[PDB]
């Protein structure tokens, strides 16, 4: 999918149909560091066992 | 945008797109480089037509 | 869940 933006937030969404969700880390992959891609925005990555279900 | 267009063919043809954002200077720069030799093996006269 | 029961 893509990266886009609404003005406020950031969404991700597939390409050839607009149905926004919430960057988590299960719909995107980790690799390097934010040194070498040009256009690299700061936002936050959400961690889907982290809101209640530590036990 | 161009850059993100040619990370979904390198994701089309196997490589992940984190391959282009690390190497995105060097790839353009060989692709210029390729562009300015067809241009002069062109201009010789090698009959390529 | 029915592992994580810490
Ligand atoms: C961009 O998207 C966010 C999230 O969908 C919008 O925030 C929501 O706005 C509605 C108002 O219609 C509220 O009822 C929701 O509670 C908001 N969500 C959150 C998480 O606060 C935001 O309004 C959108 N911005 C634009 C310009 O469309
Ligand atoms: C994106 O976020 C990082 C931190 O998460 C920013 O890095 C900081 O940049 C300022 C000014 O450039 C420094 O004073 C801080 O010390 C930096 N933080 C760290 C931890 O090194 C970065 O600038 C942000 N980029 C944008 C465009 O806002
Ligand atoms: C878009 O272009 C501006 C200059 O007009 C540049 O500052 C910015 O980094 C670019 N955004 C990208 C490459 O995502």
């Amino acid at each position: 999918g893509v990266f886009v933006s609404n003005g406020t937030h950031w969404f991700v969404t597939q390409r050839n149909f607009y149905e926004p969700q919430i960057i988590t880390t299960d719909n995107t992959f980790v690799s390097g560091n934010c040194d070498v891609v040009i256009g690299i925005v700061n936002n936050t990555v959400y961690d889907p066992l982290q809101p209640e279900l530590d036990s | 945008p161009f850059a993100m267009q040619m990370a979904y063919r390198f994701n089309g043809i196997g490589v992940t797109q984190n391959v282009l954002y690390e190497n995105q200077k060097l790839i353009a720069n060989q692709f210029n480089s390729a562009i300015g030799k067809i241009q002069d093996s062109l201009s010789s006269t090698a009959s390529a037509l």
